[PDB]
């Protein structure tokens, strides 16, 4: 959604830490080995991540 | 010295994954969590935990007390469970109720419209189950002359009868006291977060990721005795009891359900003063542990603001909750907290406080005199530990405890009311002797010979030594052993015993049979009536097993 | 990283490293490359370091 | 210790050819149970049937020139007499013997009724009379001990179910008597079948402590074992897999409902006489093997029983782990105890805890939660820090006979190796295993092995000798020795001075390579044993 990709990208994201849930990535099956996440700070969301406190931040 | 505050001597309870205070203490001393979990295939997920559940509830022992079976089913079970508990402290204390007459007795419970459970009549049967009614069958069936009635306030039930027992004693209105709580409920099944109740079916204590707290089921009593009273007296103590206060929160805003700092500071305050201990001196504290964001910050602020008036300026203090463990017993939460702080106190161990991870950014705990248990340590003048408990009305406790530091042929009685009893009766006798390397039989024997009720059904057995005695009871569990070491018997000789009663004629030669320490052919005697086992320097009461219970079940439907 | 997963691939399943065993500075000591490819990797080595140490 | 060593194992069971191939599948979760597709033609024409047999291959296999025995003796012989032979002869070699040197040795055998002789065709007035005879349970004791000449008692004992630990039980008392020095066990089952019930399964799976537990499915095998004093197989240097502290035997008194009833308090009596008559704590057993039929009713009543005995010396926790051998296997019937009792023994041998299979949810009969135990679900490994791990193994017979057991968890350059069949291709086939054997187990000791192989192998008709300085320098010479004739190195065939090459005349004259091997001779070793002919006997 060319203008409005920011928008949704925003509201998922204050949205996930209202509720302190990451929202899973789908379509998603094996990673493009020409990432090279293994050394990558980053994991794809397979699948979600309830959250437990210990003040969160999410990047866009 | 300060020796005015009680002696607890005996202890009885069940608690979830605890059947008594022992396997209580391996449980929470291990971190092992007693809640409990259905995966999804017993017989609707918006938000759905599970529950903390206390296992033979409905079950009970009617004959032990002459009641009928129909009795039961109209009886409150934390009225029966507060009735086995009350028998079983005092078995545990040594003593025999009908031989302790001067015991207040103090219960508390959650009256759990249990009634509406029944059926019904304007003709037939009251069934007029009231809160009083429990202390009072408990001083009848045990014969208790001490004031006994029934005390609430509603997380600080337990904590109310102990200020109770305290007052009682001081007073020297009874020599001891008797005081327990219990929550069971009638609902059967399991909640949803939103104004509290934990999100994840987990008690969080002083942890970032505190939610709520989770509900569960208790009961358990106590034998105290003033202090004095009980060294003297050459009691088994587990611990002291050095002080406790009672106050409540006033007006504030958060009319009713909240924790107020300075309500709950105002009762540590005044414990300290009464106690005048120092705050240094003690070691380990047991919080409410609520588990909510908004309430623990409260008692630690609280609690520290009391510390924080004294030297103290040193993380030195444990801090934690046995309702993480547990959860929150409706009114037996003081007696778990009581139960965990005697026994840390008797085995001189702190007890990990489970389900915690990080610091509450909140509770500011590095300035704080306090530090969160994730560990089993050790320890090693002695040591003091606190209690607290607030409840849902505003009404809160705070307490203070102290640590209690340090031959030939033996005759042990056995007794019940039914021959499979006394069958089960062995086992559990033989299980604990197993258990223990060196014990002793002396103080074994003399706490089977006094503080045990001669019932019905005997078995007296007489041995020379510990693995002497497994043996003869792995027979005659087993129960066709000709083999010797015991005599059988039952009360029925009333053409020989109140025919032969010692008519105050039982002399010279009953006499004799002290006055020389012949055993066995006392043992024959006893197996049908008659022997007060008096007359040993007599060796020391010890905790031993307790009248295993017949476990029938009873409930309305 | 052949299929010989077998005793360890004891034979020796782990190895001991030095990077940079082959590398080389010639040029510094008048040296042709083709002579470089000529000389001992072990006399390479204990040349430059020769010179470190003495530095 | 009062109790035995096992210091030799032979089996075969399904799926398996020997001990080391039997504990890595059992290691690794393999089921052996077959299945069939409609390529069901054993026989035919059916359903509503579950085409699920747990057959061990080659139960007709037989090497009868070996006893000098002739191919019409073989056909008369039961398939049980002949395969435990088979094995007996391969335990004592396991254990780096000589049959005929050890003589001092009790025989204990059992094996099923399997009405073999019914399948010949005559039994007319005089011969016939042979096939009789050869068809008694005693026949197999006793021709084991003629043919490897043990002088020691020698019997069948039979249980069902739980007979192969009444032969160890038997073995234990003699051997403790010191009426003999090694004792020898030995159970077998082998069925003569062709030509959901009583808790039979529905699905064809033993689902042992499951939920979903139905019945029991049959199955096949044999094994021995080769046992001595504990404290003799120190001293001796023998190898030694496990140690067996005791083993109670008891029968169910007529206080069960029926005679195909278990009791509870029957199996409790035989835990707490073991318990009682080792002074073994029931918090050292690490592991449990159970009788494990997978049946509704039994699961629930062995473990009754279990944490009934184990409640009374220790206070409740999940440290044991508890499992079965017949999921992977089925239900051998006579050799049920011996199964278990090498799984365990292997088990404590490699010091690891082997899963137990067909399993995802406990039976809440089981009140497994509260027990000291935890179905084994995974291979998980013991720990190091104690190097005395125990485990229990229970039998429990349809009888009402039921038996219950504890082990324990015990911790040059020219060599000479003498090799000897009593066929050119025996001997060929010899060289193929242990060179076989060399290739895959390689930090092996060569001294050890020309030690086992000098004495402990029998010196045969047909003869290579072999000298070496090392193994790799072995297998090719054995490696060319197998392909037919390169001639190439110190290698020589055929059918008081000390020090030298005594191979060509050991070739065939004798040597007693025992003053050879000063004052400290290496140890024995468990390695590849004789490899017998594979020759299918059975009536027509």
């Amino acid at each position: 959604l060319d203008t409005a990709a920011g928008m949704a990208g925003c509201i998922k994201v204050v949205m996930s830490l209202y509720h302190q849930e990451i929202a899973p990535s789908i379509n998603y099956k094996e990673p493009n080995p020409n990432l090279h996440l293994e050394d990558s700070p980053f994991f794809v969301a397979e699948e979600k991540k309830e959250l437990t406190r210990e003040a969160h931040r999410m990047a866009l | 010295y300060y020796e005015d505050s009680l002696a607890v001597i005996g202890i009885s309870c069940e608690f979830p994954g605890a059947k008594d205070h022992y396997e209580f203490w391996n449980n929470i001393k291990e971190g092992k969590e007693s809640i409990t979990f259905f995966s999804k295939e017993e017989l609707h997920p918006g938000f759905v935990p599970a529950k903390s559940v206390l296992e033979g509830k409905e079950m009970f022992d009617p004959g032990f007390f002459g009641f009928s079976p129909k009795d039961a089913e109209y009886m409150d079970p934390q009225l029966r469970m507060l009735l086995l508990h009350s028998w079983k402290a005092i078995e545990d204390a040594g003593y025999i109720s009908k031989e302790i007459p001067e015991t207040s007795v103090y219960m508390s419970a959650s009256t759990n419209s249990y009634r509406s459970l029944l059926p019904e009549d304007g003709y037939v049967s009251w069934v007029l189950a009231q809160s009083g009614t429990i202390p009072t069958m408990i001083s009848h069936k045990l014969g208790l002359k001490g004031p006994s009635y029934f005390v609430h306030a509603n997380c600080s039930s337990s904590l109310i009868g102990l200020h109770s027992a305290f007052q009682s004693l001081q007073s020297g209105e009874a020599k001891y006291a008797l005081v327990g709580g219990a929550t069971l409920h009638t609902e059967s099944s399991v909640h949803q977060p939103g104004l509290n109740f934990s999100s994840d079916g987990h008690i969080k204590a002083f942890d970032a990721d505190a939610d709520g707290m989770i509900g569960g089921e208790g009961a358990g009593a106590v034998l105290l005795k003033k202090a004095s009273d009980a060294v003297k007296d050459g009691d088994h103590i587990y611990a002291l009891l050095r002080g406790i206060g009672v106050n409540n929160d006033g007006a504030d805003k958060v009319g009713f359900y909240a924790p107020s700092v300075k309500g709950q500071a105002e009762v540590i305050q005044k414990v300290i003063d009464q106690t005048g201990i120092h705050p240094e001196t003690i070691a380990y504290v047991e919080a409410h542990g609520t588990g909510t964001k908004l309430g623990d910050p409260i008692e630690l602020s609280a609690l520290q603001s009391v510390y924080g008036r004294y030297t103290d300026k040193k993380q030195y203090c444990g801090i934690g909750s046995v309702k993480t463990n547990l959860g929150h017993l409706d009114t037996a939460a003081g007696m778990a907290g009581c139960i965990k702080v005697v026994m840390s106190l008797y085995h001189q161990e702190i007890a990990p406080s489970i389900n915690y991870k990080e610091p509450n950014p909140n509770l500011h705990l590095e300035d704080s005199p306090f530090f969160v248990a994730e560990e089993k340590k050790e320890l090693t003048r002695a040591h003091r530990m606190a209690l607290s408990s607030f409840g849902l009305g505003g009404t809160n406790t705070h307490a203070i405890f102290e640590q209690y530091p340090d031959a030939g042929p033996f005759i042990i009685p056995l007794s019940a009311r039914k021959k499979d009893r006394l069958k089960e009766y062995a086992k559990q006798l033989l299980a604990f002797l197993e258990r223990k390397t060196d014990t002793d039989l002396a103080d074994l024997a003399y706490t089977f010979q006094v503080g045990r009720e001669a019932m019905e059904e005997r078995a007296a057995f007489i041995t020379s030594g510990t693995a002497e005695l497994k043996r003869q009871l792995a027979d005659f569990i087993n129960d066709k052993p000709a083999v010797t070491g015991c005599f059988r018997g039952e009360k029925q000789q009333a053409k020989d015993i109140a025919w032969l009663s010692d008519d105050d004629d039982s002399a010279e030669l009953i006499e004799k049979w002290l006055a020389k320490g012949k055993g066995p052919k006392l043992c024959e005697m006893w197996s049908k009536g008659v022997a007060i086992n008096w007359h040993k320097k007599h060796p020391k009461r010890i905790s031993l097993p307790v009248y295993p219970f017949a476990k029938e079940p009873y409930w309305p439907k | 990283e052949s299929g010989i997963s077998e005793e360890l691939a004891p034979g020796f399943p782990a190895k001991s490293v030095l990077e940079g065993k082959e590398m080389f500075d010639p040029g510094f000591f008048g040296f042709s490359p083709k002579d470089a490819e000529y000389m001992d990797p072990q006399l390479r080595m204990l040349l430059l370091h020769s010179w470190k140490a003495i530095e």
